[PDB]
Protein backbone atom coordinates (compact mmCIF):
# COMPACT_ATOMS: atom_id res chain seq x y z
CA UNK A 1 0.00 0.00 0.00
CA UNK A 2 2.54 2.74 1.00
CA UNK A 3 4.66 1.26 -1.86
CA UNK A 4 1.92 1.31 -4.56
CA UNK A 5 3.06 4.92 -5.33
CA UNK A 6 6.76 3.87 -5.76
CA UNK A 7 6.54 4.04 -9.60
CA UNK A 8 8.13 1.92 -12.40
CA UNK A 9 11.91 2.69 -12.26
CA UNK A 10 11.95 2.15 -8.48
CA UNK A 11 11.33 -0.34 -5.65
CA UNK A 12 10.21 0.02 -1.99
CA UNK A 13 11.97 -0.73 1.46
CA UNK A 14 12.02 4.18 0.88
CA UNK A 15 11.26 4.32 -2.97
CA UNK A 16 14.97 3.85 -4.00
CA UNK A 17 15.22 3.95 -7.84
CA UNK A 18 16.50 0.73 -9.59
CA UNK A 19 20.22 -0.03 -9.18
CA UNK A 20 22.51 -0.10 -12.24
CA UNK A 21 21.75 -2.96 -14.71
CA UNK A 22 18.29 -3.43 -13.04
CA UNK A 23 14.71 -2.42 -14.11
CA UNK A 24 11.09 -2.40 -12.75
CA UNK A 25 8.36 -2.80 -15.37
CA UNK A 26 5.42 -1.50 -13.20
CA UNK A 27 4.91 0.61 -10.02
CA UNK A 28 4.46 -1.12 -6.60
CA UNK A 29 7.47 -3.49 -6.82
CA UNK A 30 9.39 -4.56 -3.66
CA UNK A 31 12.42 -5.16 -6.02
CA UNK A 32 13.84 -4.46 -9.58
CA UNK A 33 14.76 -7.45 -11.88
CA UNK A 34 18.36 -7.81 -13.17
CA UNK A 35 18.69 -6.87 -16.89
CA UNK A 36 19.41 -9.65 -19.41
CA UNK A 37 22.90 -8.94 -20.92
CA UNK A 38 23.61 -9.84 -24.60
CA UNK A 39 26.99 -11.71 -24.56
CA UNK A 40 28.99 -13.76 -27.10
CA UNK A 41 26.83 -14.49 -30.15
CA UNK A 42 23.87 -12.50 -28.73
CA UNK A 43 23.90 -8.86 -29.96
CA UNK A 44 22.03 -6.00 -28.19
CA UNK A 45 18.80 -5.02 -30.09
CA UNK A 46 17.48 -2.73 -27.28
CA UNK A 47 19.59 -1.51 -24.27
CA UNK A 48 18.22 -2.15 -20.72
CA UNK A 49 16.26 0.87 -19.25
CA UNK A 50 14.97 1.45 -15.64
CA UNK A 51 11.51 0.21 -16.77
CA UNK A 52 12.32 -2.22 -19.74
CA UNK A 53 14.60 -5.30 -20.10
CA UNK A 54 17.45 -5.52 -22.63
CA UNK A 55 16.50 -7.31 -25.91
CA UNK A 56 19.03 -9.51 -27.84
CA UNK A 57 19.10 -10.78 -31.49
CA UNK A 58 22.11 -12.78 -33.00
CA UNK A 59 25.38 -11.77 -34.85
CA UNK A 60 25.24 -12.33 -38.65
CA UNK A 61 25.65 -16.07 -39.55
CA UNK A 62 23.25 -17.01 -36.67
CA UNK A 63 19.42 -16.58 -36.24
CA UNK A 64 17.07 -16.43 -33.19
CA UNK A 65 15.21 -19.38 -31.66
CA UNK A 66 12.78 -19.32 -28.70
CA UNK A 67 10.46 -16.74 -27.12
CA UNK A 68 12.46 -13.46 -27.08
CA UNK A 69 15.44 -14.98 -28.88
CA UNK A 70 16.64 -17.25 -26.00
CA UNK A 71 19.04 -19.06 -28.50
CA UNK A 72 21.29 -18.25 -31.50
CA UNK A 73 21.37 -21.13 -34.05
CA UNK A 74 23.97 -21.15 -36.84
CA UNK A 75 22.59 -20.43 -40.35
CA UNK A 76 23.11 -22.86 -43.28
CA UNK A 77 22.57 -22.38 -47.07
CA UNK A 78 19.43 -23.26 -49.07
CA UNK A 79 19.94 -27.00 -49.89
CA UNK A 80 21.38 -27.71 -46.43
CA UNK A 81 20.13 -28.50 -42.92
CA UNK A 82 21.94 -27.83 -39.61
CA UNK A 83 22.97 -30.96 -37.60
CA UNK A 84 24.81 -31.64 -34.29
CA UNK A 85 27.85 -31.88 -36.68
CA UNK A 86 27.15 -28.69 -38.71
CA UNK A 87 25.56 -27.80 -42.06
CA UNK A 88 24.94 -30.96 -44.23
CA UNK A 89 23.67 -30.85 -47.87
CA UNK A 90 20.06 -32.19 -48.24
CA UNK A 91 20.03 -35.92 -49.25
CA UNK A 92 18.60 -36.64 -52.75
CA UNK A 93 14.76 -36.58 -52.49
CA UNK A 94 14.81 -33.70 -49.95
CA UNK A 95 14.96 -29.85 -50.18
CA UNK A 96 15.38 -26.79 -47.93
CA UNK A 97 14.42 -23.28 -49.36
CA UNK A 98 15.48 -21.40 -46.06
CA UNK A 99 18.86 -20.81 -44.20
CA UNK A 100 17.28 -22.67 -41.24
CA UNK A 101 15.25 -25.78 -40.43
CA UNK A 102 15.49 -29.33 -41.96
CA UNK A 103 15.49 -30.79 -45.47
CA UNK A 104 11.88 -31.88 -46.17
CA UNK A 105 10.97 -34.69 -48.61
CA UNK A 106 9.74 -33.62 -52.09
CA UNK A 107 5.99 -33.85 -52.69
CA UNK A 108 4.79 -37.29 -53.99
CA UNK A 109 2.70 -36.28 -57.08
CA UNK A 110 1.70 -40.01 -57.67
CA UNK A 111 -0.15 -40.08 -54.32
CA UNK A 112 -2.51 -37.23 -55.42
CA UNK A 113 -2.75 -39.01 -58.82
CA UNK A 114 -0.47 -36.50 -60.69
CA UNK A 115 2.84 -36.45 -62.65
CA UNK A 116 5.97 -34.45 -61.69
CA UNK A 117 5.48 -31.31 -63.88
CA UNK A 118 8.96 -30.10 -62.74
CA UNK A 119 11.78 -32.09 -61.02
CA UNK A 120 12.84 -30.92 -57.54
CA UNK A 121 16.32 -29.80 -56.35
CA UNK A 122 18.08 -29.51 -52.97
CA UNK A 123 16.45 -25.96 -52.73
CA UNK A 124 13.00 -26.45 -54.41
CA UNK A 125 10.14 -28.95 -54.14
CA UNK A 126 8.93 -30.78 -57.29
CA UNK A 127 5.76 -29.30 -58.94
CA UNK A 128 2.90 -31.72 -59.85
CA UNK A 129 0.67 -31.48 -63.03
CA UNK A 130 -3.11 -32.14 -62.42
CA UNK B 1 16.38 -28.69 -32.90
CA UNK B 2 20.02 -29.50 -32.13
CA UNK B 3 21.81 -29.72 -28.76
CA UNK B 4 23.37 -26.64 -27.23
CA UNK B 5 27.00 -26.45 -28.48
CA UNK B 6 29.23 -24.78 -31.11
CA UNK B 7 26.22 -24.66 -33.55
CA UNK B 8 23.50 -23.45 -31.09
CA UNK B 9 23.91 -21.12 -28.03
CA UNK B 10 21.49 -20.85 -25.07
CA UNK B 11 21.11 -17.49 -23.21
CA UNK B 12 20.79 -18.89 -19.66
CA UNK B 13 18.89 -15.71 -18.55
CA UNK B 14 16.17 -17.03 -20.86
CA UNK B 15 16.87 -20.76 -20.68
C1 LIG C 1 15.36 -26.38 -30.83
C2 LIG C 1 16.33 -25.96 -29.73
C3 LIG C 1 15.77 -26.13 -28.35
O1 LIG C 1 14.61 -25.83 -28.14
N1 LIG C 1 16.57 -26.55 -27.35
C4 LIG C 1 18.00 -26.87 -27.40
N2 LIG C 1 18.73 -25.86 -26.61
C5 LIG C 1 19.58 -24.95 -27.13
O2 LIG C 1 20.14 -24.13 -26.41
C6 LIG C 1 19.79 -24.92 -28.62
C7 LIG C 1 20.73 -23.82 -29.10
C8 LIG C 1 18.36 -25.89 -25.20
N3 LIG C 1 16.94 -25.55 -25.23
C9 LIG C 1 16.38 -24.39 -24.87
O3 LIG C 1 15.18 -24.21 -25.08
C10 LIG C 1 17.28 -23.33 -24.24
C11 LIG C 1 16.72 -21.92 -24.06
C12 LIG C 1 16.18 -26.60 -25.93
NA1 LIG D 1 10.33 -5.61 -20.62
Amino acid sequence: DPCSNCPAGTFCDICSPCPPNSFSSAGGQRTCDICRQCKGVFRTRKECSSTSNAECDCTPGFHCLGAGCSMCEQDCKQGQELTKKGCKDCSFGTFNDQKRGICRPWTDCSLDGKSVLVDGTKERDVVCGP
Amino acid sequence: CIEEGQYCFADPYLC
